[PDB]
């Protein structure tokens, strides 16, 4: 018995006793709390308590003891307390969902043996951000992108079967338009940029850790990826599209016109630049693979394959008008052009002549 | 019309074909090859026939002609040699083996097999699987008819199942016979009700699902409840929940019912308080102990909230209302606040109860969780005046 | 903070001593009660705690009198009736903490009087019991062993606390002497 | 004589011209990125047979 209760023993410096004890009682409201019926009252008393207990500073310190005393598993049933039901009951109470996740983002952010504990959460996060997207603010995806950012060992090593979850997810997103933007001001544009980007940002941090890509989680999201082609945009689907210059160009005319607080436009060229940088980032690295092993050279083949080359450099080439002096930040925007210069430095390279224009 | 259907559907009553040969004497014989047989679904009391439009359709028993309802079993499609009729006292050899017979329908006037439509429609594809069965010629190959018996007692409910619905079904339809016509001094109604039959049935399935003694041992109870659970979920999944309700409506609308059944006439008079008191005890006795059938009690609370009636059947409503309060924590979010002030009208006006006061009990803190808002919705009932 | 108590007549020693005794200074918040306004969020109302607590160990020493006497009617006409309930509300003041070592004592002792400090009576654990009482003397036990092995985890951690500034001025003494004077 | 089983990769070799199936890259564009034709080749020296 001494043996088992040991792992909960801490030992704590003084002078520093009185913030322990407003953090002990926060945690005992909370844990209170915990078996009342859920309420606007309640909610609002545990958003407190989360505020407050944020604040403290021995969060800053000590992040063993708040491992050892269960805050996030607690903070976890909470959640999993309101979240559960349909989408509906997901929308039921929709504060409150943001400062767990926060906290949670947070806690993953603060050290090392906190993220491989959130990890272990991965799976049960990824199918409650699919409903739990909701308004803005933070969502179990960005609590899941947390958990993988920034380490070599986690990602490569335990992500067996969630990529295919989620380029399953990014198809049923790419299939029909999602009713909560249509109802109020929209033309009922199918396929939704807003609906993908998220998992596209995904994507981009599991394939793309500390500097250079990982093969073997970029080949199997290459492979899932191509098995669908409804995932992609439906000009490089279908024909009645043509690569992504009279996609932007049609973007930029939807900007143009009033009508054919979100610019459908700057979605589709958010959408198409995230596609595009996760596919930079998703070529092989440093081109050490390339000088002797074939697989780097199929895989360079079929990335050359999907997008056509001239294309980028005619992007490049479209015009964004700077207002200078400037004007609305949801246009054509100088922070995609980097993402269309990323494709280029990976999968195509500059030789001499394309360096003129 | 018939489909075909996986999932929940196997445990269900709905799943039941019988095979009924051509010859009364030896009909338990052992099933020959090619040997012709008609098909029953003994719930709905139907037989499958061909007709001409419309294809395998169930059909009762008074139009069924004998060319299209019967059918046979055939290993193989090819076509046998044509003398298979031989009569046959013993119970002879056993052509069919349970559990590798892989047979084949073979209806036997057309000879034209019926394996599946396989539609195979863009329409509804998330949804779950359901094919129209209708004859092809050439057909497929993956149909796997293979045979494996299972009904046991379940089999003997799903008759008695049968047998009540239709008896249920006749005494609503006296009463939508009746109900229109104000009663005058002669026969009300020609076909008259079947008041006997109606009680003795009630009193049968009163007593079918007595809930297990309490001073047998744990296996024993447990494995009688286990079976006293599946037999109230086919019975709720068959229908006769809101059967019950149907008989019960149509009763309770005659109030008093002095001079209000006779509107009936005689023999109704002295059978009404017995028969809603034997409707109420039926239902109470189906709802118990079950989660889903009192989840599915959601809708139904303004229903057996608003009654209270005062002469009828007082605390047997109340029973079921305990049951849905303490079986199923769902019904507490929609309890309001109305339901609170009837239920505290009913300690006023029938006076002290110990019942009423353990339904209030169980009104709050109900399983780990406790509401906030009955509490306090309560405690402001229950006012400072003293009464 | 010491594992034993303080040990007379040197090798004759390792007294277990009594457990729930108050020396261990763990962290626990305090209890936060209010007055009772009755306004017709909100805390505990107030009831003074002293009077219960003589009249819990008051009644039970009563009790535990009229359990030995064998009368033929109970107090609360069935013995369980007149045991159970005092005893719930001795066990929820004791795991609440507001009693002392004095008031510890002598519970402890009308638990079991044979064994307890030194250099008939009859205890509730040897008279016959009707069964749905013991369940509240194995809550009571429960909790005196969660006393002992709080006491356990003090005197551990204190002995580290020693232990390691000792080692810790030890390296120090290691690494500074030798080492850096390279004798090469 | 070795029986086929489901996931082996098996080769193919025509009859007439002695010469084996694979696919090729240079293909006629419809689909353009997803289309790639399928023909003989002389020598079963690579990959895509």
């Amino acid at each position: 018995e001494l043996l088992r209760a040991l792992p909960r023993a801490y030992t704590i410096s003084p002078s520093s006793v009185e913030d322990t004890m407003s953090l002990l009682e926060c945690l005992g409201q909370i844990r209170s709390l915990l078996i009342v019926q859920m309420g606007p009252q309640e909610e609002n008393l545990m958003i407190q308590s989360i505020g407050n207990i944020m604040n403290n500073k021995v969060f800053y310190q000590h992040p063993n003891l708040m491992r050892a005393l269960g805050m996030h598993e607690t903070v976890m049933e909470v959640m999993v307390n309101v979240l559960g039901g349909g989408e509906t009951k997901e929308i039921r109470f929709p504060k409150m969902v943001t400062s767990c996740c926060r906290f949670l983002c947070y806690f993953c952010r603060i050290s090392r043996q906190n993220q491989r504990s959130m990890f272990d959460h991965l799976s049960y996060l990824l199918e409650n951000s699919g409903i739990g997207l909701g308004m803005q603010g933070s969502t179990p995806l960005d609590v899941a992108a947390a958990s993988v950012i920034d380490n070599n060992e986690l990602a490569l090593a335990l992500q067996e079967q969630d990529l295919e979850k989620v380029v399953s997810y990014l198809a049923g997103c790419g299939l029909q338009s999602c009713p909560m933007l249509l109802a109020k001001g929209y033309p009922d544009i199918g396929w939704n940029p807003c609906g993908g980007e998220r998992y596209l940002d995904f994507l981009r941090f599991a394939v793309f850790v500390n500097g250079e890509s990982v093969e073997e989680n970029a080949n199997v999201v290459v492979r899932l990826l191509i098995r669908k082609p409804e995932c992609f945009g439906p000009a490089l689907r279908g024909e009645g599209g043509s690569g992504l210059l009279a996609a932007i160009e049609e973007a930029i005319r939807i900007s143009e016109d009033p009508a054919r607080r979100v610019h459908l436009g700057h979605a589709i060229m958010s959408f198409y630049a995230a596609l595009i940088d996760l596919l930079g980032r998703c070529a092989p690295e440093m081109h050490l693979i390339q000088a002797g092993k074939g697989e780097a050279l199929r895989i360079r083949a079929i990335l050359r394959s999907l997008v056509p080359l001239d294309d980028l450099v005619g992007i490049i080439s479209l015009p964004l008008q700077i207002p200078t002096l400037x004007x609305x930040x949801x246009x054509x925007x100088x922070x995609x052009x980097x993402x269309x210069x990323x494709x280029x430095x990976x999968x195509x390279x500059x030789x001499x002549x394309x360096x003129x224009x | 019309l018939v489909y075909y259907e996986g999932g929940a559907v196997c445990t269900h009553a709905r799943s039941l074909w019988r095979l009924e040969p051509l010859r009364i004497s030896w009909s338990g014989s052992h099933l020959r090859w090619g040997q012709p047989l008609r098909i029953r679904h003994v719930t709905t009391g139907r037989y499958l026939a061909l007709t001409e439009d419309q294809g395998l359709v169930v059909v009762d028993a008074c139009k069924a002609h004998t060319k299209a309802t019967s059918f046979c079993f055939r290993v193989s499609k090819e076509k046998l040699d044509t003398a298979p009729k031989r009569d046959v006292e013993g119970m002879g050899p056993p052509e069919i083996k349970y559990g590798e017979s892989l047979c084949f329908v073979q209806h036997v006037a057309s000879g034209l097999w019926l394996t599946y439509a396989a539609p195979d429609p863009k329409a509804l594809r998330l949804g779950v699987l359901k094919k129209k069965a209708i004859l092809h010629q050439e057909g497929h190959m993956d149909d796997a008819l293979f045979l494996t018996r299972c009904q046991q007692e379940e089999s003997q409910a799903a008759r008695m199942i049968h047998s009540t619905a239709g008896l249920y079904n006749q005494f609503i339809k006296g009463l939508d016979s009746f109900s229109g016509k104000p009663r005058g001094s002669g026969p009300p109604a020609g076909p008259a009700l079947p008041i006997e039959a109606v009680i003795l049935s009630l009193q049968d399935l009163i007593g079918y699902f007595e809930p297990p003694s309490e001073e047998l041992q744990h296996e024993e109870k447990q494995s009688k409840l286990r079976s006293l659970r599946n037999r109230q979920s086919l019975f709720q999944e068959e229908g006769m929940l809101s059967l019950v309700l149907n008989c019960i409506d149509r009763l309770n609308v005659y109030t008093t019912a002095a001079h209000f059944a006779e509107y009936a006439g005689e023999e109704a008079a002295e059978s009404w308080k017995e028969i809603v008191n034997l409707l109420y005890e039926l239902l109470a006795s189906l709802i118990r102990g079950n989660r889903a059938n009192c989840a599915l009690f959601s809708t139904n609370l303004d229903w057996v909230v608003s009654k209270l009636d005062r002469l009828e059947a007082s605390s047997g409503i109340l029973e079921v209302l305990y049951c849905v309060l303490i079986e199923s924590p769902e019904v507490l979010n929609i309890i309001q606040e109305n339901h609170i002030k009837s239920i505290i009208s009913l300690l006023d006006k029938h006076g002290r109860n110990h019942k009423v006061l353990d339904v209030l009990c169980s009104l709050c803190v109900c399983n780990g969780v406790a509401v906030r808002s009955n509490q306090d919705l309560i405690t402001e009932n229950l006012l400072p005046g003293r009464e | 903070i010491t594992l034993f108590p303080p040990g007379r007549k040197g090798g004759n020693a390792r007294r277990h001593g009594l457990p729930g005794v108050g020396v261990t200074t763990s962290l626990r918040p305090p209890h936060h009660f209010s007055p009772p306004c009755f306004v017709a969020a909100r805390l505990s109302p107030a009831i003074p705690l002293e009077a219960l607590r003589d009249k819990a160990l008051r009644m039970l020493g009563e009790a535990v009198r009229d359990g030995g006497q064998h009368a033929r009617d109970p107090v609360g006409g069935s013995v369980e009736f007149q045991f159970v309930p005092v005893l719930k509300l001795v066990s929820t003041l004791l795991v609440m903490g507001i009693f002392g070592d004095e008031d510890v004592k002598q519970i402890l002792k009308m638990i079991e009087p044979e064994v307890f400090t030194e250099e008939l009576e009859e205890g509730l654990l040897q008279m016959k019991l009707p069964e749905s009482v013991k369940l509240q003397m194995c809550n009571l036990l429960e909790y005196f062993c969660d006393q002992e092995l709080q006491h356990r985890v003090e005197s551990l951690a204190a002995f580290a606390e020693r232990y390691v500034d000792k080692l810790q001025a030890n390296q120090r003494s290691r690494y500074a002497l030798l080492m850096r004077a390279f004798t090469m | 004589h070795r029986t086929l089983l489901y996931g082996h990769a098996i080769l193919l070799r025509h009859a007439h011209s002695r010469m084996y199936l694979s696919c090729l890259t240079t293909s006629r564009s419809m689909t353009d990125k997803l289309a790639f034709d399928v023909g003989l080749q002389e020598d079963a020296t690579g990959e895509a047979c």
